[PDB]
């Protein structure tokens, strides 16, 4: 339960009642249901998720009513679907995975647009439009070519059946960063503009002599993979 | 909150009982039967309008997650 | 009659308990992948090769006029036999989508083009159904037959959801077997009519079927109002009197009780039928054979090949038919580890 504010009965663009302090913690997450099922098998994990997400589209309209300190009162709710991987964010979604060319998850550019230019786009992925784009997908009513479609009806491929709002996971958030840092300076001890192809070992001298020498200053012993502690 | 077991509890409650003259710690069954509020499936509510396709009851606690499957092994198990 | 057993070279995470199998020139087709499509096929149906006991799956590719299948599980597949007018087609309806929702729109699948290197284009074409639709189920049976001399299709069996009214979130996933009605489907165009009998005391589903001449046999199946798995083959015969479909079945004596069969047509109208499962607790082991007429139905018990003691101990286990003679067998194996090639599987052959 992440908020409860208050609606009588002007505007009341936002009246916050009680606001969750610590909304990570585990002391503040209640689960539901439990299954000795894979992550992966997309067949078992629907077919027993359903009911719940029947309950879900069932719940979002209808208003509830509950005695509470001695006052029965109304009860409307919202849906922020959010605790996903992106693995699963994808899997719900229906798109491909996961490493595919429709890297994003709002905007719908490919790889390399999205490298020409990287400040400059707009929000545009919801679920209903998803589910939109897999029926163009699923008719085809114009007899396209395999990737043209999927590239006109951008990567759309399954049916997804839990509409999720498809936030930044910000757990991560920094560990591309922090390794895309790593080959700038990779790429800075070797002056690469002049010489645009480092060898085999070059590259990993260069990791080396940077690694010692963040081991000189700073005092980083070599790490393998950039998780929190380093990489912060 | 600490993970305690069971038995544990009653050897524990036998203990402190035993040792000094007072009933500080509840009994296993009051216990029980005080916590049995605290599931879900206890308290009547109602529902305007009533749900869709979703049953009318509200006492319903640990439902079985297989969902009703007909156990024929002829389907997938 | 014998068994020799294969090896799974790769691909072994893309075959499941159910699926289908598509015989048609040459080079077959394995449909029904578990979970969606990936991204090593947009296609999804894998043409199957085997070479020295190894079982190789290549991604058949589309047409570009073909419209996009989702991996249905349990369809009713029919053979439409080539003739007029684009041979040679297989019709496919309508299984239920690895979200467990149902397809009720019927699928045609045929070929293009091939190779130029031994590659065999594929269309997959939709074909709307209006009516006085069929309802939405799975496991049924579909198949063809010509009444002078016109060519029509007949769907019958099959189970499904309970319908919207108490389709209840916590029998959400209960099945009960729909009314049954056969439906008749003219192809061109889906006018689909139902209809009913009588002697239609109650659907049955996991039945095999086997039409021939504008008349069909409906075999030994299951059904669950009264859980037991009736002996009483079915025959039916109908007549297009158009523009009426008009119809009439018989109850016969002896109809064996199997569920889930593996049927491979070896002769014009001899059809080698393995059986997957004699009752609810033990599967079936032997072999059976049958041939059709005007007679009617010809029994006999071939050969049972000796199963190795695993797949003869083993609990349950699937299939698909080869085509002429030849099939395979799947049997989930257990055993640690999980490679998480958990499959075996036996080419078997007659004769
Ligand atoms: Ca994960
Ligand atoms: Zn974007």
């Amino acid at each position: 339960i992440m908020s409860i504010s208050i609606r009588l009965e002007g505007e009341d663009d936002g009246i916050t009642i009680f606001q969750e302090q610590k909304p990570n913690s585990e002391l503040s997450c209640r689960p539901l249901c439990l299954m000795f099922v894979d992550e992966s098998d997309h067949e078992t994990l629907t077919a027993i998720l359903g009911p719940v997400v029947a309950e879900r589209k069932a719940m979002m309209e209808s208003r509830l009513i509950i005695s509470v300190g001695g006052l029965l009162r109304s009860f409307r709710f919202f849906f922020r679907g959010t605790g996903y991987d992106e693995k699963m964010v994808r899997e719900m979604e229906g798109l491909e995975a996961s490493g595919s060319t429709y890297i994003c998850t709002l905007c719908d550019s490919t790889r390399a647009e999205a490298s020409q230019n990287m400040v400059l786009h707009s929000i545009t992925r919801s679920h209903d439009e998803n589910l939109e784009r897999y029926e163009i997908w699923r008719k085809n009513p114009f007899s396209e070519s395999a990737d043209e479609l999927r590239d006109r009806v951008k990567g759309v491929s399954a049916k997804p059946f839990m509409e999720t709002q498809p936030t930044l996971d910000a757990l991560h958030c920094d560990i591309g960063n922090a390794t895309e840092f790593y080959k700038i300076f990779q790429d800075e001890i070797g002056e690469v503009y002049q010489k645009p192809n480092p060898s085999r070992e070059e590259r990993r001298r260069w990791r080396s002599t940077l690694d010692k020498q963040l081991r000189k200053k700073m005092k980083l012993k070599p790490v393998m993979r950039m998780n929190g502690n380093y990489a912060r | 909150n600490t993970f305690l077991s069971c038995s544990q509890y009653h050897k524990m409650y036998r203990t402190v009982k035993a040792t000094s003259g007072r009933q500080i710690f509840q009994p296993l069954h009051t216990l029980r039967n005080a916590e049995k509020e605290l599931l879900p499936g206890f308290h009547q509510f109602e529902w305007q309008p009533a749900l869709k396709n979703v049953s009318t009851s509200w006492d319903v606690g640990i439902i079985d997650g297989l969902s009703g499957w007909t156990v024929s092994v002829d389907d997938v198990p | 009659m014998s068994l020799q057993p294969l090896t799974a070279v790769n691909c072994g995470s893309l075959v499941q308990p159910g699926f289908s199998l598509l015989d048609l020139e040459g080079d077959v087709y394995l449909f029904g992948q578990k979970g969606w499509p990936k991204r090593s096929c947009p296609t999804g149906i894998f043409g199957v090769r085997i070479k020295k006991g190894e079982l190789k799956l290549r991604a058949i590719s589309f047409s570009n006029n073909s419209s996009y299948l989702p991996p249905l599980r349990c369809p009713a597949i029919a053979h439409f036999e080539a003739q007029d007018g684009k041979p040679e087609c297989y019709l496919i309806h309508g299984g239920r989508t690895p979200n467990n929702e149902l397809s009720s729109s019927l699928y045609m699948l045929s070929v293009d083009s091939r190779g130029c290197n031994r590659k065999v284009t594929l269309r997959c074409e939709e074909k709307e159904l209006v009516g006085d639709v069929p309802s939405a189920r799975y496991g049924h049976t579909l198949s063809v037959i010509n009444s002078r001399g016109k060519t029509a299709c007949v769907l019958f069996g099959g189970r499904s959801y309970m319908p919207p009214t108490e389709r209840t979130t916590q029998n959400w996933n209960s099945v009960v077997d729909c009314p049954p009605q056969v439906y008749l489907i003219d192809l061109e165009f889906g006018c689909c009519t139902a209809h009913t009998l009588p002697e239609l005391t109650d659907g049955q589903s996991f039945h095999v079927a086997l039409a021939r001449q504008d008349c069909v046999y409906f075999l030994g199946g299951h059904i669950l109002s009264s859980d037991c798995r009736p002996s009483r083959l079915i025959r039916l015969h109908v007549e297009l009197l158009l523009g009426s479909p008009v119809l009439t079945c018989t109850i016969l004596h002896e109809g064996l009780t199997i569920t889930s069969a593996i049927a491979s047509p070896i002769g014009y109208h001899e059809y080698i039928i393995f059986g997957g499962y004699q009752s609810e607790t033990q599967k079936r082991m032997e072999c059976t054979y049958v041939g059709l007429d005007d007679v009617g139905v010809h029994m006999e018990s071939r050969e049972p090949p000796q199963w190795t003691s695993e797949i003869s101990h083993s609990r349950t286990w699937f299939g698909g038919s080869l085509g002429k003679g030849t099939a395979l067998v799947a049997i989930p194996s257990e055993g640690n580890p999980t490679p998480p090639e958990a499959y075996h599987f036996y080419q078997v052959s007659f004769q």
